[PDB]
RNA sequence: CAGCCGCGGUAAUACGGAGGGCGCGAGCGUUACCCGGAUUCACUGGGCGUAAAGGGCGUGUAGGCGGCCUGGGGCGUCCCAUGU
RNA sequence: GGGAGCAAACCGGAUUAGAUACCCGGGUAGUCCACGCCCUAAACGAUGCGCGCUAGGUCUCUGGGUCUCCUGGGGGCCGAAGCU
């Protein structure tokens, strides 16, 4: 079935008349490795029961990625905060060039070989975010095909 | 079926509060009212009522709403007489959307419900004996359309779509398509299938409202024997 | 006064469809004319056609979207989802032929004006001319 | 030069088994039989998740480790293969498999990665007639390699020769077993090859 | 000790040692220096309401930039031939 | 030149540990005017000028028309798309 792969969990800390108030959030990918990626942002109390609430988000939006023999249809730029992602799709052989976030999506998407830039916010948050919107975007000489068609 | 030439009860509301989007809707504006064009309205009547032809003759099911004032019990009645959920009082932080948990409401409804009754009704003190028929008097009065209700929604049936519209933003988070009766003040895109005509205004609630009901039931398994409902609308007069 | 109509023109453009008009005006040139053309050969307007607007001659551009949709928000795919004025007054811009670009590794236009006439790349390509790159729409 | 120390004890790094040592490394002894676990004080301790380095990285020093080779010897034919036109992936596979200190303890002649080599080294192997005495001797597809009838005469070959009857080859060569010659027929192919590695991940490794 | 972050006030995986371990291997490490990362000078490819950033305003000179149709010329621009 | 009221500096009076200050009673320059200089600023929308485009609702100033509607010009609130 799927693959779980969670990229990061973090700590984010609350305050309070006596002190700190702490909380945990995680940031998971699920994958078919078939054209099906999930992604997850999972807060709760105990790391875990982050991971675990991550994935079950995970499953819920779910992305649906024309591959194409390891990789992208065709280029494209991405623009979520002041998080950009760059995607530009290659010959086999060449591997999944980019990084952390933008990586382990496309690696879970089944993609093998395309080449990836973040320019702005490193912030993993949103540059996975991107990533996804930036899939969520692609479109295939079918796809095109038909809405221009008279 | 169907109607012809309902301007004898309906026609148009609301004056210039509009949502230009509607715009297309709208015919002239007399004395600075709207005035709907009922001749598309028709178009979209058949489209739409197709519509609720097939989900009925599917086994599917509708959920009315208003908690509209309005229409609050023109909805109870039409719903009622479609073995059909509907929500009246207030709709409610997501039912739909939260279901699951909303659903666990009607749970403790039963389990309240039928340990009223006879058995053992009073093996318990009495700070707590009127306490109790408290709860349940509550989820009595919202959840009392929402009962027959078990899985989602294969449908949604709206009046006001922008007084419940906490309604309309829910069922497309879940695919769920939506039904509406509405009308100028209001947001055409957002509604599938679309009732041109009077958010407000018994008078008309009922008419349409009432026909959908015409419509469930005829085929499904029934027929055509007029509904208890066009007696509230002497009601008003 | 404008600076540059082309723009303007294709800014209309992306601003009408953006909002889902229906048909907008945009006054008329033959070069104008001519870059509409082509968006009807590839299908990224339903087509134009030339009208009088208070006795001055403009081109209503009759835009195209996609099909009502699924879930929050029924707001159609854009046909038209980029377009880009490139040359530009006071910086133009000249590809002969070898450098002619490939518009989303395949799937969309760049429009350039030769010497043979307003054509798409892979209509300068084959025809074997460069020229004026003028947008690049997707 | 090469490696020199406890080889039998990568069989254990990887944690996969690790050909090298021959008949030993193959018999319940190399470890992974008796066991599995890394060397060095903290063994059977739980390791904390790898890092998203670290495989790239084992997956690389597995590999080499393989192959017995130094990373200076090892990333050059890299170079060479990303240059080179085709799946890069494979024609390192495909060149690493290319190597005469491999075409050799592919063709049976003596048992171990490490035996090809001082084989080599020590002479008593030919190519085509002249001999060589080069582990990094760049094999094509042609080539006659050869035991010289001069070492041939050997027991430590014999044996290992006698093993090699009833056994199969590569479909990449014809060891001939009555003049103990043996050809090499065409590259080999990542479909064709045995091995315990994910050679995608090397790649990635080096786009460092 | 230390490249940065920051490590040592008697449980220091960070100081010194030892065992072991990782990387490389007739080398390996430090320094210095150049590209890179750095879309951090942004042509490709950045900004200026509160982050650094609209000139106190205006007039106006050089310069940059220019609406619609036709015609001539071919400086820009394009193609082919050719030399280098 | 002018100098009514104000009021830096300054004289006194309180006040506080001090009070070279907020409080008080006085008071010069200045503030006013002519003519010449100075060119500064939270000179602020902290937002450069222009032209084209892209839902609305409401309140206001001033204009035209077939006048509790329509059309033009300016100030102001909310808000579509969109931006951030
Ligand atoms: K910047
Ligand atoms: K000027
Ligand atoms: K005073
Ligand atoms: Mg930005
Ligand atoms: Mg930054
Ligand atoms: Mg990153
Ligand atoms: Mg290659
Ligand atoms: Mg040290
Ligand atoms: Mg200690
Ligand atoms: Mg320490
Ligand atoms: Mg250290
Ligand atoms: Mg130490
Ligand atoms: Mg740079
Ligand atoms: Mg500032
Ligand atoms: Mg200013
Ligand atoms: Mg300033
Ligand atoms: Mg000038
Ligand atoms: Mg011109
Ligand atoms: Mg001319
Ligand atoms: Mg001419
Ligand atoms: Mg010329
Ligand atoms: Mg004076
Ligand atoms: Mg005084
Ligand atoms: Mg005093
Ligand atoms: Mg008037
Ligand atoms: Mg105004
Ligand atoms: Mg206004
Ligand atoms: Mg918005």
């Amino acid at each position: 079935d799927f693959e779980e792969k969670m990229i990061l969990i973090r700590r984010t800390a609350r305050m309070q008349a006596g002190g700190r108030r702490f909380r945990f959030g995680a940031l998971v990918v699920v994958g078919d490795r078939q054209g099906r990626v999930g992604l997850g942002f999972g807060k709760a109390p105990e790391v875990p029961l982050a991971v675990q609430k991550a994935g079950y988000y995970a499953r819920r939006n779910m992305v649906e990625v024309p591959l194409q023999n390891g990789t992208i249809p065709h280029e494209i730029e991405v623009e979520f905060g002041a998080s950009k992602i760059v995607l530009k799709p290659a010959a086999p052989g060449t591997g999944v060039i980019a990084g952390a976030v933008p990586r382990a999506i496309l690696e879970l998407a089944g993609v093998t070989d395309i080449l990836t830039k973040e320019l702005g916010s490193r912030n993993p948050i949103n540059i996975a975010y991107a990533t996804m919107e930036a899939l969520r975007q692609l479109r295939t000489k079918a796809d095109v095909e038909r809405l221009r068609k008279g | 079926v169907k109607e012809l030439l309902e301007a004898g009860v309906h026609f148009g509301h609301e004056r210039k509060r509009w949502n230009p989007k509607f715009a297309r809707y709208i015919y002239a504006e007399r004395n600075g009212i709207h005035i709907i064009d009922l001749q598309k309205t028709m178009e979209e009547l058949e489209r739409t009522f197709r519509f609720i032809e097939d989900l009925a003759m599917r086994g599917g099911t509708i959920l009315f709403v208003g908690t509209k004032k309005q229409a609050q019990d023109i909805v109870r009645m039409e719903a009622e007489r479609a073995g059909m959920p509907y929500v009246n009082q207030r709709w409610l932080g997501g039912m739909l959307t939260n279901f699951k948990t909303i659903s666990q409401r009607v749970h403790r409804l039963e389990e309240l419900e039928a340990l009223f009754a006879s058995p053992e009704i009073e093996e318990r003190p009495k700070k707590e004996q009127v306490r109790l028929k408290h709860e349940l008097e509550r989820l009595q009065k919202y959840l009392s359309g929402f009962r027959l209700l078990k899985r989602l929604p294969d449908a949604i049936f709206v009046v006001d779509p922008t007084k419940e519209a906490i309604a309309v933003r829910e069922a497309r988070k879940l695919f769920i398509p939506v039904i509406a009766l509405a009308d100028t003040d209001s947001d055409p895109d957002l509604v599938d299938y679309i009732i041109p005509g009077n958010d407000d205004a018994i008078r008309s609630i009922q008419l349409i409202l009432s026909r959908a009901v015409d419509l469930i039931i005829q085929a499904r398994g029934g027929v055509v024997e007029p509904s208890p409902s066009y007696a509230l609308v002497q009601e008003a007069e | 006064m404008l600076t540059d109509p082309i723009a303007d023109m294709l800014t209309r453009i992306r601003n009408a469809t953006r909002v889902y008009k229906e048909s907008t005006d945009v006054p008329a040139s033959r070069f104008k004319e001519e870059i509409l053309r082509i968006l009807a050969r590839e299908g990224f307007i339903k087509g134009y056609e030339r009208v009088d607007v208070d006795g001055k001659p403009y081109l209503r551009v009759y835009l195209k979207y996609g099909p009502r949709r699924q879930g929050p928000d029924p707001r159609p795919e854009q046909v038209i989802h980029h377009i880009r004025r490139i040359s530009k007054p006071g910086r133009r811009v000249y590809v002969g032929v070898k450098e002619i670009p490939r518009v989303r590794r395949g799937l969309g236009i760049a429009i350039l004006s030769t010497s043979k006439g307003v054509l798409t790349d892979r209509e300068a390509r084959k025809l074997g001319v460069g020229g004026e790159l003028i947008c690049e729409v997707w | 030069g090469r490696y020199i120390g406890p080889v039998c004890r990568l069989c254990r790094r990887e944690g996969v088994k690790l050909y090298l040592k021959g008949e030993r490394c193959y018999s319940p002894k190399c470890a992974m039989e008796r066991r599995p676990y890394p060397p060095g004080q903290h063994g059977q301790k739980r390791a904390r998740r790898p890092s998203d380095y670290a495989v790239r990285l084992r997956e690389k020093q597995k590999l080499r480790r393989i192959y017995g080779i130094s990373e200076r010897q090892f990333r050059n034919l890299f170079e060479e293969a990303s240059k080179k036109k085709g799946v890069t992936g494979s024609v390192f596979l495909g060149l690493l498999e290319s190597r005469l200190d491999n075409v050799v303890y592919r063709l049976g002649f003596a048992v171990s990665r490490r035996q090809a080599r001082q084989l080599v080294r020590h002479g008593h192997i030919t190519v085509n007639g002249r001999r060589v005495d080069l582990p990094s001797y760049r094999v094509r597809p042609g080539d006659e390699i050869a035991v010289a009838e001069k070492s041939r005469n050997l027991e430590l070959i014999r044996q290992n020769l006698e093993a090699m009857k009833g056994r199969k080859v590569g479909p990449w060569l014809s060891l001939d077993v009555e003049g103990m010659k043996g050809k090499f027929l065409r590259l080999p192919d990542r479909e064709d090859l045995a091995l315990p590695v994910q050679e995608n991940l090397v790649i990635e490794f080096y786009s460092r």
